């Protein structure tokens, strides 16, 4: 689940909303490369590992 | 953000109505048959009394 520790606000309400959902469409709300010109978008952590 | 309470209230309201509807229909369909059998029994008692 949440690999980084923290509190998920209104988790059970999110489950109750997602119970009656037939489909989803995953779309890019903010592009990573172009919508942040003056910040560093590269961020990794050891609490969430992928392929060692 | 109180969807669970709304669904609980709907569950209570839709669960009582089914029980009361079922009880009313059972009461009517049993008392009708009891009334008809009672009438047939009364006619049979008059016939037996006149014969005796
Ligand atoms: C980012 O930095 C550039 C260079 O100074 C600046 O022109 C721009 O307004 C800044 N902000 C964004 C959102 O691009």
């Amino acid at each position: 689940g949440t690999c980084f520790p923290g509190d998920f606000a209104d988790y059970e309400e999110l489950r109750e909303q997602l119970s009656s959902v037939s489909s989803f469409e995953r779309f890019e709300i903010f592009p990573k490369e172009r919508s942040w010109p003056n910040h560093t978008t590269r961020g990794v952590t050891a609490a969430c590992p992928h392929a060692m | 953000l109180e969807k669970r309470m709304e669904n609980l209230n709907k569950k209570v309201d839709d669960g009582f109505l089914d029980i009361w509807t079922y009880n009313a229909e059972l009461l009517v369909l049993l008392e009708n048959e009891r009334t008809l059998d009672f009438h047939d029994s009364n006619v049979k008692n008059l016939y037996e009394k006149v014969k005796n």
